[PDB]
């Protein structure tokens, strides 16, 4: 009658609405509840994220407005589907991810009254690049002080998915509270068409860029690279051949030998194939 | 050997039966272990004094039970009975489950042995101790026909929870590996049916175990007509190793299997399939295989 | 030992062979 | 590493103390000494007498050591599915037992071209024709180098040179030394 180690199973539609709502209210810290469905003991789903109205205190138990939220439910049980609620979620744009002072609070009255409510925590100033840094925490009683925390038995997947970094274990972890590992639910009937109409065109992949600024990019690149094919003349003519491979190793440029002799020289090549080859087939095909 | 002593049949008669079934070679191997025997003590003492608040008791129930498979010595369930009960929820499922890889055969003696820990007796509130023990008596008495199977059998259809449905299930399917038996095929079936959540793992397993190299007509087929419309990740992966362990040594009968198992998107499913390429194919130089198998892993 | 040779010389030729492909197709697909 | 001497490879004892110092270290992963706990039991698995293989005696394969192999690779989804692996494990025995009942203690030796190896004893640090008895064990490297006793009219009918169960083609009068504890 314990934990071991659960998996928090999100929906696609869940995270663009977490990104979304986040990104929304960035200095104001966005504040909202998580709905899905405690499926067994130790798998818990969530498809479905809706967001609540803030208010001036902030990220608190006090934004939580309890007669919005049995209006929006009851409504929510004729359209779609019924559920409970199994968490909640915040943004802590000013840092990663750790409960603060009340978030352990509002933590202690959802797991009270609801079953185990696990908190997720979004920084939407961070997911930039490519990736994103969402992660969720599930609180730990004080009552186990004699006994290990996180209670593991049968896995050994918890070296995988996160290591907790320097970070993380300074504010709350692990005495606190603990990580949670989070896998995506993908499945067909949504991954195929999300990428036929956001990476896919029909009419731009047999256009011609009309030869005016074509044929003038074919003409700033040859003369960096006949500099650097000089440059590259420079270095193969001179040749120290007084411990050479100490002065090898000692004086690296990284942009002498081949890294700005052929990149470019890639790059030009490959355009005018695609350019003429898609110049040729328009004229089989038209006439 | 099971169809020899079908045909044998059809005083030096009932000896032939005997070294044909086989007890006598179990049991001078058991006699070989009982007089043989070198395991350090000290070892094992400075691997458990090392041993904090964490969980690493069950590491040592196995490291033991590895190292005594076999031995038939019960030295540390006695002489620190409070410091293996210090843990719970599997480290007393674990450890009555290492005190049969101890006694790793008897065919009799350990079933007087732990017929003291029956299970409606040990603790009306720990099913571990129970599950664990009849999960112990199937790694006792495996590869050994009889009344156990029907025995077990009994018990089975009188279950009190899952957790004894766990280690019910795999003592019954590791004591009929081999055996393909209809009625532990037929109450199989219906367990997996049962569609509960923490014992496909339980079913899944024992299912290939009694269909070991069978290739059943029907039994792949309700096996991947299950693991499409489930909602778990445990009953993907308990049907996985079960689809996988139905075959060993076809050959060429699974390649449409196979391709069927490795098209599909299902990524439990594609891993399961490169286990059961994996058993078709045993000390075989298939270089197509190892082409399929080495394209597929990168 | 003329004809034991013969089938060893066979199974280190088609042994070679898959592992070569293979590798020239793990370096395609490192480029990713 | 499997029923292996220093004379076998010089890396065991490289390895033991490389297992203990991951094991007494009190600043590693328990993971990472999951993996020298479990390297603790494997190494000395059934006091030196057992040992893993998923080839039989005469080319034939294994079916419940490759069971038995596989599911234990199933160790990160589900703990207890490490005590399969223990249908593996196979004797490394020479009994020559020719009745149904009748063990004699027949004392057979080997030929080992260095010195003795075969059974190392326990440690405690806080000639080469050994004569051997029907329960004993044997090192399945050395079956080729032993020598049945030439010297005692008992003589084996299968020749002795692979490690299993033989019998002893009794060919005296006045057969005696039978022992069951
Ligand atoms: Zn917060």
């Amino acid at each position: 009658a314990v934990d071991t180690a659960e998996q928090v199973y999100i929906s696609s539609l869940a995270l663009l609405k977490m990104l979304k709502h986040g990104r929304a209210g960035v200095p104001m810290e966005v504040m909202g509840l998580m709905l899905g469905e405690f499926v067994d003991d130790y798998t818990v789903r969530v498809i479905d994220v809706f967001a609540m109205p803030q208010s001036g205190t902030g990220v608190s138990v006090e934004a939580v407005d309890p007669v919005f939220q049995a209006k929006m439910l009851d409504m929510l049980k004729q359209t779609g589907r019924p559920e409970m609620v199994v968490g909640w979620y915040h943004s802590h744009p000013g840092f990663g991810c750790w409960l603060s002072g009340v978030d352990i609070n509002t933590q202690q009255s959802f797991e009270a009254l609801s079953e185990r409510a696990v908190a997720v925590v979004v920084d939407p100033i961070q997911s930039v690049k490519g990736k994103v840094v969402i992660d969720a925490f599930r609180l730990i009683n004080a009552n186990m002080m004699v006994l290990g925390h996180e209670p593991r038995q049968t896995t050994s997947n918890l070296g995988h998915l996160n290591k907790p970094s320097i970070q993380a274990l300074i504010h709350g972890l692990n005495r606190h509270y603990y990580s949670i590992t989070i896998n995506y639910r993908k499945n067909e009937l949504e991954q195929k068409m999300l990428l036929n109409l956001h990476k896919k065109s029909w009419m731009e992949g047999l256009t011609l860029q009309d030869y005016s600024e074509h044929c003038k990019h074919n003409e700033s690149v040859v003369k960096e690279m006949l500099e650097l094919a000089k440059n590259y003349n420079k270095a193969v003519e001179e040749e120290d051949k007084m411990t050479p491979e100490q002065l090898a190793i000692k004086n690296v440029g990284k942009q002498d030998p081949k890294r700005h002799l052929e990149e470019h020289v890639d790059v030009l090549m490959t355009s005018n194939i695609v350019q003429c080859l898609a110049a040729m087939l328009d004229t089989v095909v038209f006439k | 050997l099971s169809s020899v002593i079908q045909n044998l049949r059809t005083d030096q008669t009932l000896k032939m039966i005997k070294i044909l079934s086989g007890e006598m070679a179990i049991e001078l191997h058991l006699q070989f272990l009982i007089r043989n025997n070198n395991t350090d003590l000290m070892i094992l003492k400075n691997t458990k004094d090392a041993v904090r608040n964490s969980v690493c008791h069950t590491a040592t129930v196995i490291a033991n039970s590895f190292m005594h498979c076999g031995t038939t010595s019960d030295q540390f369930l006695r002489d620190n009975l409070e410091w293996l009960a210090r843990a719970t929820n599997w480290a007393k499922f674990t450890a009555t489950a290492s005190l049969g890889v101890i006694h790793k055969g008897h065919e009799k003696e350990a079933l007087q042995l732990m017929a003291t820990y029956l299970p409606k007796d040990t603790s009306p509130g720990s099913a571990y101790q129970e599950g664990g023990g009849l999960y112990a008596l199937g790694l006792i008495h495996a590869n050994h026909g009889g009344d156990i199977i029907d025995y077990l059998l009994n018990q089975l259809k009188n279950a009190s929870n899952d957790i004894v449905r766990h280690g019910g299930s795999l003592g019954l399917g590791l004591a009929a590996m081999g055996t393909a038996r209809q009625d532990v095929y037929d109450l199989l079936k219906t367990n997996l049916y049962q569609d509960d959540a923490v014992t496909g793992e339980a079913a899944g397993l024992a299912l290939g175990l009694v269909m070991l190299g069978s290739k059943n007509a029907q039994a792949i087929e309700d096996m991947v007509g299950y693991a499409q419309e489930t909602q778990h990740e445990k009953i993907l992966r308990g049907l996985a190793v079960g689809i996988a362990l139905v075959m060993y040594g076809r050959m060429e009968e699974a390649d449409a299997l196979i391709e069927s198992l490795c098209r599909d998107k299902d990524p439990i499913l594609r891993r399961s399939g490169m286990y059961t390429v994996a058993m078709a194919y045993c000390g075989s130089g298939n270089n197509k295989a190892i082409r399929r198998l080495l394209h597929v892993a990168v | 030992d003329l004809y034991s040779r013969y089938k060893k010389l066979q199974q280190e030729l088609e042994f070679l062979e898959v592992q070569e492909e293979y590798i020239k197709d793990e370096q395609k697909n490192l480029k990713k | 590493m499997i029923q292996q001497t220093e004379i076998t490879c010089p890396k065991v004892n490289q390895f033991r103390q490389l297992y203990s110092k991951v094991i007494n270290d009190k600043h590693d992963d328990v993971m990472a000494k999951f993996g020298a706990i479990l390297a603790q039991g494997i190494l000395d698995a059934g006091g030196h007498n057992v040992t893993i293989s998923l080839q039989s005696r005469t080319g034939h394969t294994h079916m419940p050591s490759v069971v038995g192999v596989l599911v234990f690779t199933q160790f990160w989804f589900w703990f207890p599915l490490s005590h399969f692996l223990s249908l593996a494990y196979t004797p490394t025995c020479v009994i020559g037992l020719n009745k149904d009942l009748k063990m004699p203690k027949v004392q057979y030796k080997s030929n080992c071209k260095p010195s003795t190896f075969a059974y190392p004893a326990p440690l405690e640090v806080p000639p080469n024709f050994q004569l051997l008895d029907n329960p004993a064990r044997v090192m399945p490297a050395q079956l080729k180098v032993l020598t049945m006793p030439e010297t005692c009219r008992y003589q084996p009918f299968k020749p002795l040179s692979i490690g299993g169960i033989i019998i002893l083609k009794d060919t005296s009068e006045d057969i005696e030394e039978l022992v069951e504890p």
